[PDB]
């Protein structure tokens, strides 16, 4: 049948005859010319950096000349004109988790199989018998279910970055961030489907949560903000920064951590916290990469740090107002909780936790002057 | 001489380093885009270096505009103080009024030459790209093969050298 | 207290279509003549976690094979030197194709309005990241474990010296992401992947097996396992545009331009890399190209879309007419310019010349005569002071770069296409090798302003260009590119410097 | 340097010359004579069944003769004398999850890496701030920590079975059950170590939980039952059965599910539930396997079913009273909670849930006559 | 939000493991033992169940990726010399039984330990032994599915029970592992078994497999090898835990000597046989390998290291060295004479094999090679000859005995080695011994050693009846799994064996 040069005696003899005495170059490191972020070059950098064939007029590019084929009108395939942020090298960014495709989908596959085992054990254990029926029928089904559309719009605000990103490291980072968002939306739907399976009369149709998202008053401003982030922003860097360093960091953090992960445990719902643990893990993972790109690389750029920080403060001011409006509207979800679930003191404390985290992690890195008390009072206007 | 560093790039780096006001820098960038960047450019003298020089000029203009404009102005105004939304809308109206693909192409290429960021804010400019490009592609690709190459050559105004 | 239950991917995917909601600015951000229908369904019902699990299984198989048994077998070294050289180009060029396919499927994800079509595109986005890293890993493995890592270790910066890389960027970078998103989907999925990339991956595995290479099969079979989803993606793109009249106005023009774009580069380049880049031949490229383009693609795959308005490209006959000799003409040019590459090139030896004459009657009297003349002048001996480009100069055979496709051509010499068209527009001259690319330029002159190697390198000595762009080996003197694949008598930058070869713009004579 | 026969041209030529034209036998399935539990024979069955070289005088063995070397005094390496239970074939058992070593360690490694990511995300998210301090300091540190020793003793109750199990399928199942138990104990100690890392002044030494386990009051009967189940039982089958179908199923289920998995979330503790989810997953998986071994294979044995059910009911009666004592003593833990955490109605409801699950899953499979009200009353006698 | 990303690694959990055990009255070992394992005995390796799982799953991933993907595409299972395919049948199945019984041996040792860290080392080895069991089984499975001859690879678990080499395999690698004092079992398994033979054997097996075109065995067995450092530490820790117990000075050395002799009595002839007679391409003479393994590597470095705890080199070592030189040649004579009882195909040594033998064992030819030439002339490979070498043994008055204690076949009237025969009748039963050490073992502990040998079990039965009853047939239903050659044609059938009319006799009945 098929003869292979590796095993076929005649072909192998011919190859071995052709072979040199020793390797023709002693420098056997792929990517040796890449500057390592850490002590020595990692597999991740060797496989990613300089895969995008930029010419030097896009900062950091190793190529020369124009694109071979441009858009009608002359728009370059990639260009400095697609974002306001400037830099001396777009290839400077490193995912602090150093994840290329293999480690990335390995981690997500581990999560998927662990989730499968958890759901099987949870159903066989009958742990649903401890869940408050009103919390499950109203809050998980309708409002937690409505948050899926928030995650989905946030996922979609990443497509134009997947197209326009000016380097391979930024492109892979952005793709992994957006993929995490879609994963979270699908995990919200998965929990709803699981409830439909183990709870008679529970409806996994997305119609009730979708009507809450598109027509309800608790998620109105969140939807307006998400629609703006997704379809009204053409700067891919503005999109990534404002999704992750403004809107998600405040609104989505408060909704996931300070409301559902906080209140579900009081209603016997250990099932939603299981999925919100995954969401929080993904957020915390993407935060390191977002901070690397926008604070370590662009915000600290040796030539454009000041201009870049001006632009990010601009974006922060632009997207803080709708983010605060979204938080204020969501504040109306507390009036629908059964009496005694939570007091204004706990709500105030959790809002302060969210805002203080956002100031430590994002606002202060660009010298954006945020008033935590002013922001908390603006959001608390929606409570009482 | 040099592919990635040479005397032309050095001379233009020194020329750019001497721009202090956003007005002069934006004027220089607009003139450079008319002179050296398109098929309709005024000269092919800088054909090997103009993309890099334009990137340098864009950096200088962007820095000056960030310094000089306020947050709303940085978001909504061109480097010449015009309202980016009005400029985009007027260009789109002109494009929608275009009769044939020749006028449409002139409109699109002129818009890119005049308003490419950092002249117009990126959001407005890429929205303009979306709409103007749709119009240009619809006009161009209709009956693409109908015109014989001889007639097409005459219409493009191309001098046959062989 | 219950039966153990879970939820599978399809149960979640059932509701994914409803994930998208209506609002005024829910529209694509990219210029497009078409409108994708917002009720398009995807064939594969994947969620992100299920996609991760499927890909992680394949990744374990492949990386376990590479890390353990192929390394123990010394499989990285026991490959024919010519195939080791071919794999530098194949892997790095394929890697740019995959990398740009990531951005192209991002544009498609933006363009689709059905959430299911978006999901299919998103799966391809993740897949193209996987494929970029797999091809990169091929180069990384051959740099770490092969007989000659130079070019395997720095192709990302050493590809940019030679002319073949420009046409590769036309077909697999800019043809994928620059233009109408539907046009880019045709360039990528309908034409690029269906006509060429999938069969190319399979054939490259067969030709790597024949030449002692077990790394490329291990990786490329794994890549190929993903391509049914991408074929469904391209099919669904056609289906999702078929009901708007823009489809009937524009789809066949876009498809023909995509087909000519991809073929103009892949017909010569792939045949060259198979026949001249290998020791053990699997199959002549005339038959392979005929089966791929006319039979598998133009006949069956294109026919499957007749109900959606798709017709065979009107340039298919022109492509077939031009295809027969193209790769031999191209190998003449690529070898003559060997110092600009990042790979070592071999002249056809006696056995190869016999095989070529058997499969391409008339090959010897033109190509083999030229190659024997180059051999007798010492094209392989560093001290000869001869580079075959000098032969092209002395015999008044100017090499041009096509303005649109970027493909080098020598019209006064080529047995295949021999048409030269030179125009002057606004103080600058453009050279064309065929009617379709020239019409491409005449319709959209601002889409094609790439500078060729002759314009960039005009008035520069070859050794200066090689030094400036890092075409040297780790010792600092030997060139990465070579006119032979032997282990001794390598050419140095000083050998190239002595020739005193200076790049001239071929159009200046006009 | 070494020449390999597969790739060496000369050696490969010799080998290829020696090779037959076609395979000498057509039956290329390695466990073809094994009776498959499912439709076709599995990899798990092929690799496991009949690895133990039992002679045929041990039910189901395919070998002949005596052991070549025995114990001093004449005791066989393996013999029917090590267990009361009788069967026609010790190789009938199948793990329903079909776990041989590769899928087993794959799942555990997945869980481990997921746990690491979850802990990194939880510490980065600052989720500790919402935990009750008294719950963390007294109930995680002292009592949830003390349960570590319960789990460790249960794990140690498997060593005799690992030495004495009469087939390979039973041995592998027993080993995986024991390994899961030790894993849970280590996960309790790991949670305590995590809390010592993220909470200043938290002490991860086991001294406090160990003093609670060895000298405390709420765990005394649990410790006595565990000491007996581990060191007083010399029957490997009685050990496995009583640990998994009597003691763990009632006491450990109540402590893991109806105290900690139920009350930790009422105190802002989503961290202990994270590990109790893993513990419950393991318990449910082991339950499937235990039910196969004891109810499907031994308890439904075609010729010893009545005898085996008699012996299992005897073991159940013997170990149910010490398990009830464990639960009655653990009832005293409720008096230490803050007032209003739970009422007698909730405690009774959880007790009935556990007892009903136990009767459904274990007690009724052997026709053991368990009074749910009597069991619950005996346990509730220790509420104060 | 607000805090550094933090986690807990295995070392931080393992630092508290020794406290997991608590004191109560019945907290003792359930097995008879002369020794006391000290608590506060540490383990070298700081592992927890989950970290153990992750590090083992990494290896599993690499190994099964190799096997499923690249070695399958390369036809690695087929492109193996036929002799090595046969040899791998035996090596894989017998090592499988060894690993499987190591599972129960380490379960008993985990029972015997009182320090939680020592318990944990033993537990990790429990899981490792399950892994190795499944890995050896997977070797047999891969060769059954993809190799040149599945028979023997596909039913070895029931067809091993026909032959006499399997009884000795059970004695050393099953009963020696689990029957007796837990410390004696540890000496058999860890100090002697793994340290002296199994660990070097696995590496040697990969060497010979690679020489013979096998890449499946290197892929699986290097993976197995990467776990043996922890198991060596387990054996060492056992010795350390009993060092301060006065029982050690009384008993440790005689247990170590008994264990060493047990292991060596089987592995000296059988491993040399499998290496030299079961391969085409030779890596090394077994005499030099044995001297390096037992006398130098183990009796020197390893035992010398243990010497600080009162462990002295075994007193049977000199006898073992004296008996090693011809042991495997004598054994292969016997194993080829009884080829129909095997589950693997044996070959006569060819001309280049005989030249290698006489180059490395001067005088091999005039004894062994002359016998093999005579058998070949008798048509021992030809099914129509009607000649089984056992018939030559009977004609020439060379009774073959089975040692009561070791189960090794031996022919005292023919062996260039030991050549001793002891027969005693005790209480109506006759027992035959080949060495003084095993005779002392039986005289000391007669109720430990009551294994029936193949001659007592098969006494009076025709060979074909035994083969058919025990499933020694290929799937066609008539061809023997065992063969006297490794060629693809002229395979013996149950009918050729039935025409032989070979009826098993008990050789001790003549006394
Ligand atoms: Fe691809
Ligand atoms: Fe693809
Ligand atoms: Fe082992």
């Amino acid at each position: 049948e098929r003869r292979r040069g590796l095993t076929d005696p005649e072909m192998a003899a011919v190859i071995l005859k052709a072979l040199p005495e020793a390797p023709l170059d002693g420098n056997n490191k792929m990517g040796y010319f890449v500057t390592p972020r850490w002590k020595r070059l990692t597999e991740y950098e060797a496989l990613t950096v300089y895969a995008q064939p930029n010419a030097d007029w896009i900062a950091g590019g190793l190529d020369w000349g124009d694109w071979t084929q441009k858009f009608h009108g002359g728009r370059p395939s990639w260009g400095n004109e697609t974002t306001e942020l400037r830099t001396v090298d777009w290839f400077k960014h490193r995912d602090p988790l150093r994840r290329w495709h293999a480690p990335y989908v390995k981690d997500k596959a581990e999560e998927w199989r662990y989730t499968d085992r958890f759901l099987q054990g949870y159903s066989a254990d009958g742990q649903i018998r401890a869940m408050n029926p009103t919390w499950r029928d109203e809050f998980i089904n309708r409002y937690w279910g409505a948050f899926l559309f928030n995650e989905y719009g946030l996922f979609n605000a990443h497509s134009q970055g997947a197209r326009e990103a000016l380097s391979d490291v930024t492109r892979v980072s952005l793709a992994f961030w957006g993929f995490d968002k879609i994963d979270i939306a699908q995990m919200i739907q998965l929990e709803r489907g699981f409830l439909a399976k183990i709870v008679p009369g529970f409806d996994e149709s997305t119609a009730v949560p979708k009507a809450e998202w598109t027509n309800g008053e608790v998620y109105k401003s969140a939807r307006l903000a998400v629609e703006g982030l997704w379809q009204e922003v053409f700067d891919w860097n503005e999109s990534a920064f404002s999704v992750h360093a403004v809107y998600d960091a405040l609104f989505g953090q408060f909704v996931r951590r300070e409301f559902f992960q906080r209140l579900a445990p009081r209603f016997g719902d250990n099932l939603t916290p299981f999925f919100i643990n995954q969401a929080q893990t993904y957020f915390q993972i993407a935060k390191q990469g977002v901070q690397d790109l926008y604070y370590n690389c662009l915000g600290d750029d040796p030539e454009f740090s000041d201009y870049n920080r001006t632009v990010m403060r601009n974006w922060t001011g632009k997207w803080l107002e709708p983010t605060i409006a979204a938080l204020r509207d969501f504040m109306g979800l507390f009036a629908k909780l059964p009496a005694g679930t939570t007091d204004k003191e706990e709500i105030t404390a959790s809002l302060y936790r969210v805002v203080d985290d956002w100031i430590e992690d994002y606002a202060s890195r660009i010298d954006f002057k945020a008033d935590r008390d002013q922001i908390v009072k603006a959001v608390l206007a929606g409570l009482k | 001489l040099g592919i990635h560093s040479n005397d032309t790039r050095d001379a233009w780096v020194n020329k750019i380093a001497q721009l202090n006001t956003l007005e002069k820098a934006a004027e220089m960038l607009k003139q450079f885009r008319m002179d050296h960047t398109t098929p309709f450019r005024n000269s092919y003298e800088l054909d090997n270096d103009y993309l890099w020089i334009e990137a340098k000029l864009e950096e200088k203009v962007a820095v000056l505009k960030a310094r000089a404009f306020n947050e709303v102005d940085f978001r909504h105004k061109t480097a010449f103080g015009e309202d980016a939304k009005s400029v985009l809308d007027g260009t789109v109206a002109k494009m929608n009024a275009a009769k044939d693909k020749w006028e449409a192409e002139k409109i699109h290429i002129g818009f890119r030459q005049a308003y490419k960021p950092p002249i117009m804010p990126v959001n407005y400019f890429l929205d303009g790209e979306r709409q103007l490009g749709t119009r240009l592609m619809e006009l161009r690709n209709l009956n693409y093969y109908d015109t014989p190459l001889e007639e097409l050559r005459k219409q493009r105004g191309v001098r046959v050298v062989h | 207290n219950r039966a153990p239950t879970s939820v599978n991917a399809q149960e979640v995917h059932r509701w994914l279509q409803s994930f998208n909601w209506d609002f005024k600015n829910n529209r694509t951000k990219y210029a497009t003549k078409y409108k994708m229908a917002n009720e398009t369904k995807e064939q594969f019902k994947l969620i992100a976690k299920e996609y991760a699990r499927m890909e992680a299984v394949k990744d374990e198989r492949q990386f376990g094979s590479l890390q353990d048994a192929l390394t123990r077998l010394n499989a990285g070294v026991r490959v024919h030197p010519k195939w080791n050289e071919t794999m530098k180009v194949v892997s790095n060029f394929l890697e740019v194709g995959e990398y740009n396919a990531i951005a192209a499927t991002g544009m498609l994800w933006d363009s689709a309005q059905a959430a299911e079509q978006k999901n299919g595109y998103l799966a391809q986005v993740l897949d193209e990241i996987r494929h970029t890293h797999q091809c990169a890993y091929v180069n990384y493995y051959f740099a770490k474990n092969g007989q000659d890592p130079a070019g395997h270790n720095d192709a990302r910066r050493t590809r940019t010296i030679g002319p073949l890389w420009k046409g590769m960027k036309r077909v697999f970078s800019d043809g994928f992401i620059s233009g109408d998103a539907v046009e880019c989907s045709l360039n990528l999925q309908l034409v690029g992947e269906a006509c060429f990339t999938n069969p190319l991956i399979v054939a490259v595995t067969e030709w790597a097996a024949a030449n002692g290479d077990e790394i490329t099969p291990t990786v490329f079979l794994s890549i190929e396992t993903d391509e049914l989803r991408h074929m469904a993606n391209g099919y669904q793109t056609v289906v999702s545009i078929a009901n708007d009249p823009a489809s009937a106005k524009y789809l066949n023009t876009d498809l023909n331009n995509a087909f000519w774009t991809q073929q103009k580069y892949f017909t010569p380049v792939l045949g060259m890399l198979f026949e001249y880049g290998s020791k053990f031949k699997v199959e002549p490229w005339v038959k392979t190209w005929n089966r791929w383009v006319y039979e598998d693609w133009g006949g069956i795959w294109i026919g499957r879309l007749g109900k959606y308005g798709v017709e065979s490209p009107r340039s298919l006959k022109d492509a077939k007419q031009d295809a027969y000799w193209a790769h031999h003409d191209l190998y003449l040019l690529a070898y003559a310019l060997w110092p600009t590459g990042f790979f070592r090139l071999a002249l056809p030896d006696q056995e190869e010349m016999e095989w070529f004459e058997a499969n391409y009657p008339g090959w010897y009297d033109h190509y083999g005569k030229i190659y024997e003349e180059w051999r007798a002048r010492g094209c392989e001996d560093p001290s000869s002071g001869f580079i075959p480009l000098m032969w092209f100069i002395e015999n008044n055979h100017p090499i041009y770069i096509d303005r649109v496709s970027q493909v080098p051509f020598c019209p006064s010499l080529a047995k295949g296409a021999s048409t030269l068209r030179v125009h002057e527009y606004n103080g600058q001259m453009h050279t064309f090798s065929d009617q379709w690319g020239e019409r491409m330029w005449l319709a959209e002159p601002e889409r094609y302003e790439c500078q060729n190697i002759f314009e960039q390198y005009e008035g520069r000595e070859l050794s200066e260009v090689i030094a400036e762009l890092h075409g040297l080996r780790s010792d600092g003197k030997t060139l990465i590119a070579q006119p032979h694949v032997r282990g001794d008598k390598l050419w140095t930058l000083d050998d190239i410097k002595r020739l005193n070869c200076v790049f001239k713009n071929p159009v200046k004579a006009f």
